[PDB]
RNA sequence: GGUGAAAUGCGCAGAUACCGGGAGGAACGCCGAUGGCGAAGGCAGCCACCUGGUCCACCCGUGACGCUGAGGCGCGAAAGCGUGGGGAGCAAACCGGAUUAGAUACCCGGGUAGUCCACGCCCUAAACGAUGCGCGCUAGGUCUCUGGGUCUCCUGGGGGCCGAAGCU
């Protein structure tokens, strides 16, 4: 397993790990974490819960990855880290582990594990939680403009209809998902969200967005 | 050695004896640091511009050294030391640059 | 205009090194504890350069004044 | 209730509000009025006017304490000081003498930005 | 400091002949004599930086005079040397 | 108190204004300049010690010992970093008040790092005269700082302004 140290990455076994998250009461785990703002905000408001961030592409993280080992007087926590890793080879040692996971506004390969679905992977995905633990994932093309991408990896159009038919869910079932809910929001909602393409989604022009959201129940 | 002007301003309100005391101590400090006494001046009590340590007068004290300037720092450290003793200006002697003449 | 009198004509030939003068010294202070300009002390740029530091060992000394107030207004 | 007499005045002019206060023959005060003693409460408290009103305010009330005779003292520039100086002189008190007294520094503490672009 | 009685007694005790006071020699001499008080403030005062540059300096018009002796009179250079107890 | 007006805020556990006493940190009014010093960065309370550079007069001593200087070494505003100390005022971030269509700003009330000291590190800048160093030669005028002189001006070093020839 690769964590992330200032701007240089380093190993971390499941020992050290389990030795870390005994300090919390909460795990929780954002998938395709991004530029790492999510957990950022999230860590300074939730002291007791420990955020892992996963994402493959380390230098995005770097800003993040900085602040966090400052001293705690300019901005340095101690209930954050940073994963280095895709879904198709996520960590064993994070296995079985999260109290609760997001994935927000994915894209590429992973957009597409999410949408079609692929159940392999999100069965992957639903193995970094316990039994039960609460999941979101917030998506929006919403369409047209951004396509190209329809013509390309296929994909969803994709309504509130879409993600609430039954088919979507039974795949979906097959993964471990329970779909508990599902929103559609809009511009103004969004703004909530504290996050790279969250905000840039959100102050750029019209769009339907989706939150999805529920628990796991694989196990 | 360097010749100085050691200026001191002590309480003006030591009585005969008292004072006489204090100068004691100085005299005996400055040979102590190698203080050649050239010579003393003692206008002795003034009106102060401002009060020193409450009291708005103040008794002075002028003495004309030689001495080794490697102490004159001490010199005063040691002249500082009074209770009575609420000033301790050593200065290097200096030609007196005239004026309008 | 400050055309009044120049401190220093108005006065005789004093050691302007001296920091003990306090009767002569006092002659350059504004109506405060405040140093004269050359303009009212009628002194040179070296004179009224070592003016200064003569009136600050007095202001130490106790025997001349760093402020004083102002009377009227 | 005491009957003092001669006595000190410290206007406390500033260009938000002025403040008087009237004092014994060695400096603690007897009486103190302001813009805000009076009506006013916010812009109009620094006013000249208010100035005028909180000076004669001071100086009356003062007079039950027996006032007659007092020196002024002036501290700070602001909204009508002068007008201060001013009821003092006529509210019926003899004004001895008027001192400007303002505090300095001699260069000390670095003031809020507010009051710094100088130099 | 160095008083004209410290300065004229290394004058003479370098000087090439009575009333010498720029030979080479001397100058050398003086100019030691100036840098070790200086290398001495220095060995305190680390931080008084300003002095170094002055320091820079001596030793380099130094180093500079005695490289001119060696060109011209090769004994009289090891000479002041041995003597000065320069180098090291 | 504060503002365009305000509000937050502080105050009857008595604030503000006033007098006296004490503690602590930081800066050093007037003089002060159109000024001075330094290679630059930069440097202003006073005192002593230690110490660098620099000008002038006499022309007394050496006798080309000179100039520049890749690389090196050193110095290098602020912010920033490490350890420890300090912390009055100020104040990124931050917490509030107001303004606004919105205000992540400007204005107002708070406020942490920092700003201070030591030791070490960083090495940047509109680090500017946006003008590399040395030397010689080419009208003057005017003000100025500092030294010498036969001292209503001449002469040497420095700081400004105007301008010959010329350059652009
Ligand atoms: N196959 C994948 N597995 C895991 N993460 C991926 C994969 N493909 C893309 N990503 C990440 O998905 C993220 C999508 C980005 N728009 C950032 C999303 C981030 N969660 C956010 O809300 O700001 C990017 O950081 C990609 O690196
Ligand atoms: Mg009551
Ligand atoms: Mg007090
Ligand atoms: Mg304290
Ligand atoms: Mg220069
Ligand atoms: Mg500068
Ligand atoms: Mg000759
Ligand atoms: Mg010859
Ligand atoms: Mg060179
Ligand atoms: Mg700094
Ligand atoms: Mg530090
Ligand atoms: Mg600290
Ligand atoms: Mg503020
Ligand atoms: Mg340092
Ligand atoms: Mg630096
Ligand atoms: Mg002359
Ligand atoms: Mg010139
Ligand atoms: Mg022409």
């Amino acid at each position: 397993m690769l964590i992330l140290k200032g701007t240089k990455t380093v190993d971390l076994s499941k020992d050290e790990l389990t030795e870390i998250i005994g300090q919390f009461d909460r795990v929780h785990i954002d998938l395709g974490t991004g530029d790492g703002r999510n957990i950022y905000k999230l860590a300074i408001n939730d002291q007791n819960t420990f955020y892992i961030g996963i994402d493959p592409v380390k230098e995005n993280l770097f800003d993040i990855s900085k602040k966090i080992i400052k001293k705690p007087s300019k901005g340095g926590l101690s209930n954050v880290v940073f994963v280095i890793a895709a879904a198709e080879s996520l960590p064993f040692e994070l296995k079985n582990i999260a109290d609760s996971i997001s994935i927000l506004f994915p894209w590429g390969t992973l957009l597409e594990y999410v949408i079609k679905p692929n159940r392999d992977i999100l069965s992957n995905v639903a193995d970094l939680a316990k039994k039960e633990a609460h999941f979101e994932f917030v998506t929006t093309y919403s369409d047209s403009y951004e396509e190209a991408e329809i013509k390309k990896r296929g994909l969803p159009l994709l309504s509130k209809a879409y993600f609430l038919s039954e088919q979507y869910k039974a795949e979906l079932s097959n993964s471990g998902f329970r779909i508990d809910d599902v929103k559609e929001l809009d511009n103004e909602y969004v703004k909530q969200f504290n996050s790279l393409w969250a905000k840039r989604l959100a102050f750029g022009r019209k769009r339907s967005f989706f939150r999805v959201s529920g628990h796991v129940s694989k196990h | 050695m360097r010749r100085y002007e050691v200026n001191i301003v002590l309480n003006p309100n030591l009585d005969q004896s008292q004072l006489a005391l204090e100068k004691e101590i100085i005299q005996r400090a400055l040979e102590n640091y190698g203080a050649r006494v050239e010579k003393v001046e003692e206008l002795g009590l003034r009106r102060l511009a401002y009060p020193i340590a409450k009291d708005p007068q103040g008794y002075f004290l002028w003495y004309q050294v030689e001495m080794p300037e490697d102490r004159v720092n001490d010199l005063a450290r040691e002249l500082r030391i009074r209770d009575n003793v609420r000033r301790v200006m050593v200065v290097k002697s200096q030609e007196p640059f005239l004026a309008n003449a | 205009p400050s055309r009044k009198a120049k401190v220093k004509a108005t006065l005789g030939e004093f050691d302007l090194r001296d920091y003990r003068n306090v009767e002569v010294l006092k002659r350059f202070l504004s109506e405060t504890g405040k140093i004269l300009p050359r303009r009212r002390t009628g002194l040179s740029a070296k004179e009224q350069r070592i003016l200064a530091k003569t009136i600050k060992r007095a202001r130490i000394l106790g025997l001349l004044p760093f402020t004083e107030k102002l009377v009227r207004k | 209730k005491r009957q003092v007499a001669s006595g000190r005045a410290y206007i406390h002019a500033s260009y938000n509000n002025t403040i008087v206060t009237i004092t014994d023959p060695d400096g603690n005060p007897i009486t103190w009025s302001s813009g805000g003693v009076i009506g006013y409460k916010g812009s109009r408290k620094g006013t000249p006017y208010a100035a005028q009103l909180a000076a004669l305010d001071a100086a009356k009330k003062a007079m039950a304490y027996g006032m007659q005779s007092v020196d002024v003292i002036v501290r700070g520039t602001g909204a009508g000081r002068e007008q201060a100086i001013r009821a003092l002189q006529a509210s019926g008190l003899q004004v001895k003498s008027i001192v400007d007294d303002t505090p300095v520094p001699h260069n000390g503490c670095r003031p809020k930005k507010k009051f710094r672009k100088a130099s | 400091p160095i008083t004209k009685e410290e300065k004229q007694k290394v004058i003479q005790e370098f000087a090439r002949f009575p009333g010498d006071t720029g030979s080479t020699e001397v100058q050398v001499a003086l100019l030691t004599l100036r840098i070790n008080r200086l290398s001495e403030h220095l060995k305190v005062h680390k931080k008084d930086h300003h002095s170094h540059r002055g320091l820079l300096m001596m030793v380099g018009q130094r180093r500079r005079l005695l490289r001119y002796l060696q060109r011209e009179d090769p004994e009289r250079y090891r000479a002041l040397i041995e003597k000065l107890g320069i180098r090291g």
